[PDB]
């Protein structure tokens, strides 16, 4: 009833996160505004190999956890 | 020490991806995604990106084979991998492809293979790397010859990446991807696994036999083009054993006497080469049944190679196999104790033997949607991987032929494979061993 995710900026500021198993978009794009001071807004969410996009779940299916799985890495993009 | 881990083969067909038991990754702290720095033999390093694989020992680590090549390491071997987080978005890359591959090949070798390759994948280079990129029917290679940070670099949507042309040379170190590996033979996955737990240990570490007897010949039979050389070339090559052919026709056809003599000499090389591998060809050519030979010469030659494979007693780390169709095809008393006493039986795909020679022999062509391998493997019934590889090559003929009506990289990467062309194929398969025993495991 956890997750370990490494986050990777383009920047360089590498960091760790500790999740959830239930755990939405929002929470995510928030714990990376708290980390950092990129807006939930301007980060474009790669992962996986080749990464695959993580852009938020539209009307209808945003309640369900995030697929993301525990022990992975995610890339954050600036705009 | 843990960053100590032992190569394998890799399920995962990524050029750059190293695949790792989970319970190791977390042992090494190491994420999904994550950058790694494997090192090589002679200070060789290769940077790449972990993935879990949950079919993987712990001290196992998968790997492609061209990050094989990178590291000059084969299969069994021990590299050092740590994470490597200081890696940076560079973006003057000078990248060049390899002669030997881009022979005949015309058009700017990018928006054809490069660009496709890197996209956006970001995909990590380093200085001095080797990668195969598959296209138009054809695998290019292509050497990092430079990276804005150096060494170290990962690939970006906005790097500026030179292709200059002028395709450098194949240096001798370098071990081109184009010969076998163990990931060019289907279908006879688990005879492959019994001829490694066979050969893998004399030929990596023939000191362990010279001290503590080891199998001397190695009798491979099946149906005809089942990869029997196939198979003997890449064991060789992934044990880094000096490899000898010795075709039967070659030696009948020499001379009386002038045969006798090439057979001594190149058992004699293959000796002088050691840890070795003497690959007897079509067996049957040489030594048959003793009563279908009818000549003085041919007796005499069939008990100069049964001296011979004695003589190996003496002689260490020499492996002899051979190729047959059946063990009575060959006379007896060359499966006698020493001299071939061990044996193995390609026989013939299974469906998913098929289904895999048929990727194996479709890498390099671009395949429509449409062509699901799966269906097809079905529908060949009673082919041998041959027969497999001769049925993709009609399928790319139809496909060429049907586009010249209307050689440029970019228009052979244009053309696609289409299952039309496929089950035109199969219309025009002529299998080879239809009336062969079936065996398999039942999909039912």
């Amino acid at each position: 009833k956890e997750k370990k995710i490494r986050i990777t900026t383009n920047d360089g500021r590498q960091s760790m996160v500790t999740l959830k198993s239930s755990t939405t978009f929002f929470e995510l794009q928030e714990s990376i505004a708290r980390e950092f001071n990129i807006p939930p807004y301007l980060q474009c969410i790669r992962y996986g190999f080749p990464p695959k996009e993580l852009m938020p779940p539209q009307a209808g299916m945003e309640k369900e956890p995030v697929p993301l799985q525990h022990g992975d890495r995610i890339t954050i993009e600036i705009l | 020490r843990p960053n100590r881990l032992i190569v394998d083969e890799a399920i995962n067909e990524d050029n750059s991806v190293v695949s790792l038991s989970q319970p190791k990754m977390d042992e090494l702290q190491l994420f999904r995604g994550d950058t790694v720095l494997l090192k090589g033999k002679k200070r060789r390093e290769a940077v790449c990106i972990v993935l879990s694989d949950d079919t993987c020992s712990d001290e196992k680590i998968r790997m492609n084979r061209v990050v094989r090549n990178n590291l000059r390491v084969r299969l069994g071997d021990v590299i050092s991998i740590q994470p490597c987080p200081d890696v940076k978005y560079g973006k003057r890359i000078h990248v060049l492809p390899i002669d030997d591959t881009v022979e005949g090949i015309t058009g700017n070798l990018f928006e054809v293979y490069l660009k496709p390759y890197f996209l956006e994948a970001y995909r990590p280079i380093r200085k001095g790397d080797i990668f195969l990129v598959r296209g138009g029917m054809r695998a290019v290679e292509f050497k990092v010859v430079e990276t804005d940070p150096s060494p170290y670099c990962i690939v970006a949507p906005d790097t500026v990446i030179h292709c200059e042309g002028e395709p450098i040379k194949r240096e001798d170190e370098e071990e081109s991807l184009n010969e076998v590996g163990y990931d060019d033979i289907g279908g006879c996955r688990k005879q492959l696994a019994q001829i490694k737990e066979m050969v893998e240990l004399p030929l990596r570490h023939p000191a362990l036999f010279k001290a503590i007897k080891p199998p001397r010949g190695i009798l491979l039979y099946g149906p005809p083009g089942t990869g029997k050389t196939l198979i003997a070339r890449a064991v060789a090559n992934e044990t880094g054993a000096f490899f000898f052919l010795i075709n039967g026709p070659e030696i009948m056809s020499k001379l009386a006497g002038e045969s006798e003599s090439n057979l001594r000499k190149a058992f004699e090389e293959a000796e002088k080469n050691a840890p070795a591998i003497i690959f007897i060809d079509e067996l049957d050519a040489i030594a048959p049944k003793r009563e279908k030979t009818h000549g003085e010469v041919e007796r005499r030659i069939v008990s100069q190679l049964l001296t011979l494979m004695d003589g190996l007693k003496q002689r260490a780390h020499v492996i002899v196999m051979a190729a047959t169709n059946r063990p009575n095809s060959i006379d007896p008393a060359l499966r006698r104790f020493g001299r071939f006493d061990r044996e193995v039986d390609i026989g013939i795909p299974d469906a998913t033997g098929r289904l895999e020679i048929l990727q194996i022999h479709t890498k390099n062509m671009k395949l429509a949607d449409d062509v699901d391998l799966e269906q097809v493997a079905n529908e060949t019934h009673g082919h041998v991987g041959a027969d497999l590889a001769a049925l993709c090559s009609e399928a790319a003929l139809q496909a060429i032929r049907k586009k010249m009506d209307l050689i440029d990289a970019e228009v052979m990467n244009s053309l696609a494979v289409t299952m039309d062309d496929f089950r035109w194929a199969l219309s025009q398969s002529n299998p080879s061993a239809l009336r062969e025993t079936v065996v398999e495991v039942p999909q039912v």
